[PDB]
């Protein structure tokens, strides 16, 4: 053959933290057919968004939005524990369906996105050269929000080991625990990488015994 | 238990 | 000026699953520093080794082992809570230094590896051209191993639930659950990604009650 | 608690 | 748009010295048009094979062979002074039209490739790779061709010299310079870049008053 | 090793029409050398002045500038005969070392470039970040270039024929390409790829007699 | 002129 | 004959 139906940027969804990523990547030959397990970013959560993304940027919103839909009645469970299968499949015609399957409810939930919708080819080459000239601003994008992320997991989690210690947990070392847990929620609403890794690192500083009891 | 208000697509354990 | 000083291959550390995972970049200038914050692989566990690898693979095992060292007295915890910081640094005249400190214990260890250790030119070349050449087998190890990581770790969550639940978890429900769980840990033993992930598959199908329980 | 016998360095939740 | 008709391979014409010659290069948008003037390799030329090759090695032959042509009715000329247009447009079914057009005579001369010829989706993967896994001996390969290029055209620049020099050139120096023209020309039919190159150094330095002459 | 000497940026010289020619690629591991064969633009040329650059933009122009040289005392001869080689030596230290030698004439001069010459980190990542951001329009200069060296050596050929010719070449032939030499040059003098191709044309067009002569 | 028996596709001057 | 006021470097023929 002399050419091909390929790819020209990036295709994926929206993940916690407003990032974006990839299911299939930039030049790939189609058709092509993608899954990945995903799963809920907060304990209980009923129901998650697919938004459908495409572009080279780590920024949700500076990608193009193909459009998205919910995958709801996922059943109650630790945060991380359901399982969420998103499958991107483009088929011979370019069309792409994207479907969410919630492996522990069988729910299933799909849209389906022309081959002409996103970029056209003046917009593809203007989201290529951003890429390129906002290779760092990326990263430190990316990187903050890698921190976000960790943060928000050890705020959540530390949050239900108090709550499970009860009274086991003196009055003292409970007090420095929150004191440090109202200090990372605050960081967090923020956009400093390093305070949010020093009041991640107050939190160590102050939880030993919490650890240790929640591991009895 | 109660529901979060949360969509986030998250990582899987 | 003509000439600098770069690192002529990725460095960093193998992390759970037997993966190399990079803190210092291929072609980065000297000095250089770079830390990033990883935690213990299970609940508990009192010490990590820091292996420091050399190279462009993905296996740990295939890149250059430069040294490794032990930090340990890491205080009770679930697993991936302690804040395990490694730090690479390599100074201007091309000595690297790599510590590891547990902001949750205090405790430091670090390693001092020569300018002169690891791949010589040749060496580095072949490197170089492996990597290449693997880039589908690096590839599919990769994605196997996050497979195997995430099985390994709802392995070790639903093991733990079933615990905490005890009598409250019915007896068919337990028996559901338990065997998936055999099963599981068998598939993660293999090399075979679709085996583990329809254990999971497998799992989630029967631990609708646990989880329910877990969450009360 | 019982102290698994494991060294692998893992990711930071 | 979610999908572009691209090349996936690099498509051009052999050139003097079995050298594959870029048109079209790998990863460019169809439809699209590409024109390049070439010429003849030597004095009265009256014709040119047009060599339509698809892929990504130096040497003509070790790409996919697509089709050539002949144009001829080429006039007397200098050797690279008659101007050979060779274009190839890829309309946007993906069909190619090679054509050659001799500005000096108005001759033109075309042939039409089908969208579906050349390597498949394997074989472009495997031409992918080889290109990579032999980039150094293409390099090699590259370099020898443009040097045994220079002495064919030093060989014959200075065979016209000393014919129309006749009785003007000595003796003594005319058989310095045949002397040197029959060892360039043995070390042209050779595989040795350095012996090339000295056997036009030997030349340089014996051809002082034929240069000279010639310039008068 | 853990780290390795390499060239940040490219470095050559200045070749004919503004053009910044490589003779050490960007990323090379220094000790190197490089030698590469060059010559003369114009018949006669007496000297030539080597100019070294560093940098990843094909202007010379847009380049840094290392320092130049002279090597004179080339012997009479037509444009592209001279053997002119030019050699760039990095020693284990960073420095550089050029030099140019006319195998014709046995001159030799060079010029040494101390190691902390050129761009610092700040200026080098700003180079290559604009070698990115303009690689289009380096393109089209470079295609340009090559257009207005073509026509510039077809120009001086086609003088060169006429004068030969004298008083065999017909009023009216030499008319139409005495006037289609005017146009040309007046088109190199331009800054115009198709006006240069057009002049170009319209000499192919009426020296067919010329041409038939000059090759008596 | 005598032509050359080549085929060669060659650079334009 | 008359040396041309020329300092370029050209490509070897």
């Amino acid at each position: 053959v002399l050419l091909l139906d390929v790819t020209p940027l990036s295709l994926g969804i929206e993940t916690m933290g407003g990032v974006m990523t990839t299911l299939i990547a930039k030049n790939t030959t189609i058709p092509t057919k993608h899954s990945q397990v995903f799963s809920t970013a907060e304990d209980n959560q009923s129901a998650v968004t697919i938004h459908v993304l495409q572009g080279e940027r780590k920024r949700a919103a500076d990608n193009k939005s193909l459009g998205q839909f919910n995958l709801d009645g996922i059943n109650p469970a630790p945060r991380g524990m359901p399982q969420i299968e998103v499958t991107f499949d483009i088929d011979a015609d370019g069309i792409l369906h994207v479907s969410a399957k919630d492996k522990n409810s069988g729910k299933e939930q799909k849209i389906t996105i022309k081959a002409s919708s996103g970029l056209n080819e003046d917009e593809i080459q203007k989201m290529v050269r951003d890429a390129e000239a906002n290779a760092e601003a990326d990263r430190k994008f990316e990187e903050l929000v890698q921190t976000r992320n960790q943060g928000d997991h050890l705020l959540h989690s530390t949050r239900k080991q108090v709550e499970e210690a009860g009274d086991k947990l003196p009055a003292d070392d409970k007090t420095a625990i929150e004191s440090a847990l109202t200090a990372l929620e605050t960081a967090l609403k923020g956009e400093d990488k390093a305070a949010i890794e020093a009041k991640m690192q107050e939190l160590a500083q102050v939880s030993q015994k919490l650890m240790e009891i929640a591991q009895q | 238990p109660p529901r979060p208000p949360q969509w986030a697509v998250g990582h899987f354990m």
